[PDB]
RNA sequence: UUGAGAAGCUCAGACGAGUAGGCAGGCGUGGAGGUUUGUGACGAAGCCUUGGGCGUGAGCCUGGGUCGAACAGCCUCUAGU
RNA sequence: ACCAUCUAGUAGCUGGUUCCUGCCGAAGAGCAGAAACUCAGAUCAGUUUUAAAUGAGAGUU
RNA sequence: UUUCAAUGGCCCGUCCACGGACCAAGGAGUCUAGCAUCUAUGCGAGUGUUUGGGUGAUGAAAACCCAUCCGCGAGGUGGGAACGCCCUGGCGUGCACCAUC
RNA sequence: AUUGGAUAUGCCAUAUAAAGCGCUUUCGAAGAGUCGAGUUGUGCAGCUCUAAAUGGGUGGUCAUCUAA
């Protein structure tokens, strides 16, 4: 799949996007790097996406991916995600940031889309404590100075938009906010830390755990 | 690769087969070119998103 | 830094073919082109004959 | 791959050769100053060409 | 009272005996040095390839 | 008076085809004889191996090659050296010894009179 | 090799130039005038910097957070007489093939001076260290 | 507001003799590589001209006459310029 | 005496030495620039008052 | 363009003198080796393929490749660029460079 | 059409010969008006003198060559 992800024809590339979802949905341990080599051809995919309303539907259908992955790597495919886009993020050029900021956005809701998903079968502190953990080796890791922070600007412009579109009546008690305050309060890095809080719409309405 | 301000250095600066020295102005004979001038603006080569 | 990962094959009839080939990374070495016209200046010159 | 080698790995039809590395990272420099990393800590830009 | 012209012109054999054991010496010092400082091939190349 | 060197790559070239007629004549013989192994002679080199000119008479007398029958399959001897350490006999008996296990001599005519 | 622009005839240097004419005048920082300036030398006013000096220089008080990068508008050389190299974390024109692998196999990272400007736009949290003019 | 050949565009103010001497940018000629889907027997080049035009200039463009086979712009190279 | 090479014999000297515009600019160690640094939080002055005024950013290897 | 008018206008170069009858064409800082500085380029504790060898089926005096050598090279104080933290300034870190033990 | 060096084969082949390498209770010749010395002219040449046999030459007693 991988290469054919990345074909210079996008009927090769779309006919490898529906095989994906029989492979993704496999109940077996898939290993990081696997998730690392899939992603690179799943980059390349959108990499190449040529129209707005297609790259937009595109979009879509790799966010809507998520749900399909197996519950027990279900969290390992989004933070591969978040991984393989930190470190390309630098090299796109000006032309194509913005079909992968939509990109980041559709993950960003399903994340907090699996989120609600998983908090009827489990309470939900657990689960926002387990994706809380998730960006905490990720994006809004501290100990590494690699990650892009135009990235984390826009995780910090669009975390309580899309917290609002994915419960529109009103969100629980949680720490939706936990990677964003523990990154201000030990970034190693001033300009993230002196400007996050001036770009996050953090609301203390919903945010006592 | 396309490094869109790689090509302008190249052809912008170096040689564009295209251009046409004007004691005021350069031009261009590429046929894309809207306004028929050489300038980084209306460069169909070194735009990659072009109308 | 990111670019094209694949390249086309074609046949005699001019079709396009299944097997693809990984760009090569000498297609992501810098554009020079200060250098290539200073070492081509020297280069077209080693094939000179005395008068 | 074998005449020219990578910028890591060597050539294998030259002898420890590798691919020239580049002065800058992403050519794209309309990329680096338009870039959400520097438009948010520059200071507010002045006009265009200015009136008199 | 020091030593006689001819050992004066062997003094500078004397440092020639050791002149190109050294440079053949820090030659495969060099190659011992690339060797070790060797870039692995970053498994996420071969993807396409 | 200046020497120029326009005739750099002509030379090389017929160099080569001196090479390629010496083949032509003689082709499933080596282009070259074979050479000893010597140590150069001085405190700076001595520690290096280079070609030497001819074997000597004391390794032909070990590996088995009349001086007579040496020269006739390419084994240059040099009776001006001589083998003042063992090490330098042994490494070029050696050698002799290993060019003989590659050589296919070719048999030639030879007289053979009716009566005794 | 002036005060106005480089010398250099290398494409890629003027789009390092092009970039911090940029921060240079949009930022109220010193960093960036400093690098712009330092962009516009020749190649005897850009000494090379080694491993073993940039880790000299940031040791000692190390004790502190030490996510400082070290930046120089010049190349870092290898000094092949040490023979840990620490973990550093180095912005600078160019490295050469030794140098690069040492920092990054035993160790961090190297950046370019593009990468370092979308970390420290304003070169926050850097060491901006030169060469030595001895010749 | 479109006015990024960022080597671009735009605002302001001051200043202007010049030998030796120093610095910079340009004009021209013969040949070289690339380029202009370049020019040419419906006339190339050259030459003539109280025809016209451009540039502070070096110079360039052009109309007409004459002519009859080759020539030029642009980017680099070079020199018996 | 003549002829051919050496011979492009010997130069403190004579005469000559080919396009443009711009900028800086003397002398008649000093005078002129270039890089590098150190800088209104600095020192100066073809000046004057007294026993500070005024102009200028000042320097250095 | 020619001419007229009013106004201004003493032959050019060269060093009084010396060259100048006119016109066309030719006519003078060149090439090469050494050295020094400066700038650019590549690599960088290294660096330099072109003595030579390999090789080159489209021209083969090129381009490409490279064995063995060989050259050249081989701790505190103050000020201080830059940075962080503060409530102009203070505190910490302090490259290059210059006086200091 | 002129020839190269090879190959296959025929006929001749004065071999009662000629070699290479094993050994030794046997021998082992080696270049002179030259080398060398003294003195002049441009190592060489002139002129005067003129050798030796583990000698002679040339290098650092040793090494290494073996001229005419």
């Amino acid at each position: 799949f991988i290469k054919k992800l990345a074909a210079n024809d996008r009927k090769t590339r779309d006919k490898a996007l529906e095989s994906l979802q029989r492979f993704l949905s496999q109940k077996k341990k898939f290993e990081r790097l696997d998730f690392l080599k899939l992603w690179k051809g799943l980059f390349y995919c959108m990499w190449m996406a040529d129209k707005p309303l297609y790259q937009q539907k595109l979009s879509d259908n790799l966010a809507a991916l998520v749900p399909i992955v197996w519950i027990d790597n279900r969290i390992l495919f989004q933070s591969t995600f978040w991984e393989t886009m930190g470190r390309e993020w630098t090299g796109i050029d000006i032309l194509r940031t913005d079909k992968f900021y939509l990109l980041m956005r559709r993950f960003c809701a399903a994340a907090f889309r699996d989120i609600q998903t998983r908090s009827k079968t489990a309470l939900l502190d657990k689960v926002v404590a387990e994706y809380n953990q998730m960006w905490m080796d990720g994006p809004f890791n501290t100990e590494n100075l690699a990650f892009p922070n135009g990235i984390l600007f826009h995780l910090a412009d669009i975390w309580t938009e899309e917290l609002r579109k994915v419960y529109p009546e009103d969100v629980p008690k949680a720490d939706w906010y936990l990677p964003f305050d523990s990154t201000i309060k030990s970034s190693h890095n001033v300009v993230l830390r002196k400007t996050l809080p001036k770009r996050l719409d953090r609301v203390s309405e919903y945010t006592k755990d | 690769m396309q490094q869109d301000e790689v090509i302008w250095q190249v052809v912008g600066h170096e040689f564009c087969s295209y251009r046409i020295k004007g004691e005021a102005q350069n031009f261009c004979r590429n046929e894309y070119n809207v306004t028929g001038l050489c300038n980084r603006q209306s460069c169909p080569l070194a735009n990659s998103r072009y109308a | 830094a990111a670019a094209r990962p694949t390249v086309s094959i074609y046949n005699k009839d001019g079709s396009v073919s299944s097997e693809t080939l990984a760009l090569p990374f000498v297609f992501k070495a810098p554009i020079r082109p200060d250098l290539v016209r200073s070492v081509h200046t020297a280069v077209a010159k080693n094939k000179r004959q005395p008068y | 791959d074998s005449v020219f080698g990578s910028t890591t790995e060597v050539a294998q039809l030259k002898k420890n050769y590798f691919l020239p590395e580049n002065i800058i990272s992403n050519a794209d420099v309309t990329r680096l100053i338009n870039s959400d990393e520097i438009q948010s800590i520059v200071k507010a830009a002045g006009p265009s060409r200015v009136k008199r | 009272t020091f030593v006689s012209s001819t050992m004066v012109r062997a003094a500078i054999r004397n440092q020639a005996a050791q002149r190109y054991v050294n440079r053949q010496e820090s030659k495969l010092e060099r190659q011992v040095r690339a060797q070790q400082n060797v870039i692995p091939e970053d498994p996420l190349d071969n993807v396409f390839a | 008076y200046v020497k120029t060197w326009f005739n750099q790559p002509g030379r090389k070239l017929r160099r080569r085809q001196a090479r390629q007629t010496k083949a032509a004549k003689i082709a499933p013989r080596p282009v070259e004889a074979i050479r000893p192994a010597v140590k150069p002679p001085t405190i700076r080199y001595n520690m290096k191996v280079r070609a030497g000119r001819g074997f000597t008479l004391e390794e032909l007398k070990a590996a088995g090659v009349s001086r007579r029958v040496a020269s006739t399959i390419g084994i240059p001897v040099d009776h001006r050296r001589r083998n003042r350490s063992e090490e330098s006999l042994q490494r070029n008996v050696e050698r002799i010894k290993v060019y003989l296990a590659h050589l296919i001599v070719f048999p030639r005519k030879a007289g053979q009179p009716k009566k005794g | 090799s002036q005060r106005s622009k480089p010398a250099s005839e290398n494409v890629y240097l003027k789009l390092l130039v092009k970039l911090y004419r940029f921060l240079a005048r949009r930022t109220d920082s010193r960093f960036n005038k400093a690098i712009l300036k330092r962009l516009f030398q020749s190649k005897t006013n850009r000494p090379p910097i080694s491993i073993s000096k940039i880790a000299a220089l940031t040791s000692r008080k190390s004790a502190s957070s030490q996510n400082k990068t070290t930046v120089v508008v010049g190349t870092v050389t290898d000094d092949e007489r040490m023979l840990t190299v620490p973990k550093l974390s180095i912005a600078a024109l160019r490295f050469t093939k030794s140098a690069r692998a040492r920092i990054l196999k035993a160790g961090g990272e190297v950046l370019t001076l593009d990468q370092l400007a979308l970390r420290a736009p304003t070169g926050s949290n850097t060491v901006l260290v030169r060469g030595k003019k001895h010749a």
